[PDB]
């Protein structure tokens, strides 16, 4: 998703 | 909120993507002015929270905090002096408005952001602003988890929490009024316009609601009556029951098929050749282009997992991403953003890259100032393509055929195209495994042209290559496929 998918780290 | 806003004859925009407010003041004056540009797209302005693991990513700048205009790009004095001395040389700043939101639920309470201010996301406290848990969405969403869980749903993509970031009442006048309290703060100080972030997020008539209540532009630097430029970020490739055009009252969108689509187109995958570009814009079903914010790559999808995934091209495959710049610029739809970037330690595993979080360059969290090299790009690693020669010319042809109509295209149905604005430009591409030459129509007066892409027109000198048009119009053209930039431009003030 968003932010370069920001939320897996 | 169509309208840029920008002086006349500049038009286009560069995002200084994390950059601080003394070096951005600085650019304005000392390369943004003199070169044509009209405005910079500034990193969200407002205090984030400070994110230690993984160490100050560039996207806890869309973790708001409060409104307090103080982040690692400077303070409020600094934002100011930018403002004005850019304002005062003709170029705009445009504001990262990160509204749908405050951080994320699961952030540590304490002080641990960049002005100090202190917050609570669990018990749903920003003093700073004030919010309380009245002001948050938790008893308007209906999924079980409180966050965003299937995109069919068009309802719960505005209510419930995005990936878990604190979604805020946007029906309540007050959250409405704090918000436009500090637009305002940011208009009167003489900022020109706004990115709504994640604007798909909001319902569009919150958006009008809040836009309702924004002063008119500084009317020290601004014509009365002038309205806040608006683009509204939605990643709209369709098949999503929201549209981008649901949008269209409050201001322009970011169309990302443009370069989802270019990108594709220039790498050559998926079937795509060049030649199918004549018919660019709506045709290939795009937002009319009135309503059409556009960029190559931007932040987000240049790091590949965003909209578009490995196609969109980025300054690290500069030579095909210079060809990718100089058609968008050189094409008379939208309104351009050109993409100014730092390095990173990019670490692909399974085609996404570990590193994409690594913010700007910085000792210890401090950002590094952008320094300037002799040949006039930039040092500690920040990449600078709007100085790369070939776009910083591509975005002054822009200027000089402003509102002239796209003709005189050719192509070999293959990878080979040109194309005329008017009889102020001319461009010609060779993305072919085999050279280009060919006499072409140029629609442009007889005379010796500098082409703008190997060099420049300096004095009555070219410093690269030179482009003799005939009386008829008509000029040859000589582009290996090997050439380091296969394209060349020749306007109307590179005529010597
Ligand atoms: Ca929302
Ligand atoms: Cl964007």
């Amino acid at each position: 998703x968003p932010y370069s998918c920001w939320v897996r780290h | 909120q169509y309208s840029p806003n920008t002086q006349q004859g500049r038009t286009s925009i560069v995002h200084l993507f994390e950059w601080r407010w003394v070096d951005i003041a600085l650019e304005c004056e000392r390369y943004l002015a003199p070169k044509g540009f009209g405005g910079v797209q500034v990193s969200p302005p407002n205090e984030n929270v400070a994110i230690y693991n993984p160490f100050r990513p560039w996207w806890e700048r869309y973790q708001p905090v409060s409104y307090k205009l103080c982040t690692r790009s400077g303070n409020e004095d600094e934002f100011r002096n930018m403002v004005t001395r850019c304002n005062n040389v003709g170029v705009r700043i445009y504001v990262d408005a990160v509204i749908n939101h405050m951080c994320g639920n699961a952030v540590s309470a304490g002080t641990s952001s960049t002005c100090g201010s202190y917050f609570n996301p669990g018990s749903r406290d920003f003093p700073a602003v004030p919010y309380s848990g009245w002001d948050f969405n938790d008893g308007k969403c209906k999924t079980g988890s409180g966050d965003i869980e299937n995109y069919n749903d068009a309802t719960q993509v505005r209510d419930c929490r995005l990936t878990g970031l604190l979604d805020l009442a946007l029906e309540k006048d007050y959250v409405r009024s704090k918000i436009a309290e500090y637009m305002n703060h940011l208009i009167d100080i003489g900022v020109a316009g706004f990115r709504l972030d994640a604007s798909k997020h909001m319902w569009p008539g919150d958006i009008k609601a809040i836009l309702d209540k924004l002063h008119n532009l500084n009317s020290n630097w601004f014509p009365a009556g002038s309205k806040p430029f608006i683009y509204q970020e939605v990643i709209d490739l369709g098949g999503e029951p929201i549209k981008s055009s649901d949008y269209f009252g409050n201001g322009r969108v970011t169309e990302f098929k443009y370069g989802a689509k270019l990108g594709t187109v220039i790498r050559k995958w998926n079937g795509e050749k060049m030649s199918y570009l004549k018919n660019w814009g709506e045709g290939w079903g795009f937002v009319p282009s009135d309503r059409a914010l556009v960029f190559v790559d931007n932040h987000d999808n240049q790091r590949g997992h965003g909209a578009g995934g490995a196609s969109i091209l980025t300054f690290w495959d500069a030579r095909l991403y210079k060809m990718a710049v100089g058609f968008m610029l050189a094409h008379p739809y939208g309104f351009t953003r050109v993409m100014s970037s730092y390095r990173w330690p990019r670490q692909f595993q399974n085609g996404n890259d570990v590193n994409d979080w690594v913010g700007p360059p910085n000792n210890n969290g401090v950002i590094k100032e952008v320094t300037i090299n002799p040949d006039t790009t930039c040092g500690n690693d920040w990449v600078c393509e709007h100085r790369w020669r070939q776009i910083r010319n591509m975005v002054i042809f822009r200027n000089v055929v402003d509102g002239q109509p796209f003709t005189n295209w050719y192509d070999n149905g293959s990878n080979q195209v040109a194309f005329g604005r008017g009889n102020r430009g001319f461009i010609v591409f060779n993305n072919d495994d085999w050279s280009f030459s060919l006499t072409l129509q140029t629609g442009l007066p007889a005379g010796t042209y500098c082409d703008v892409i190997s060099g420049d027109k300096i004095n009555g000198n070219c410093t690269g290559i030179k482009i003799y048009v005939s009386d008829d119009g008509k000029a040859h053209f000589s582009i290996s496929n090997s050439a380091e930039d296969p394209f060349i431009a020749i306007h109307a003030e590179s005529k010597l």
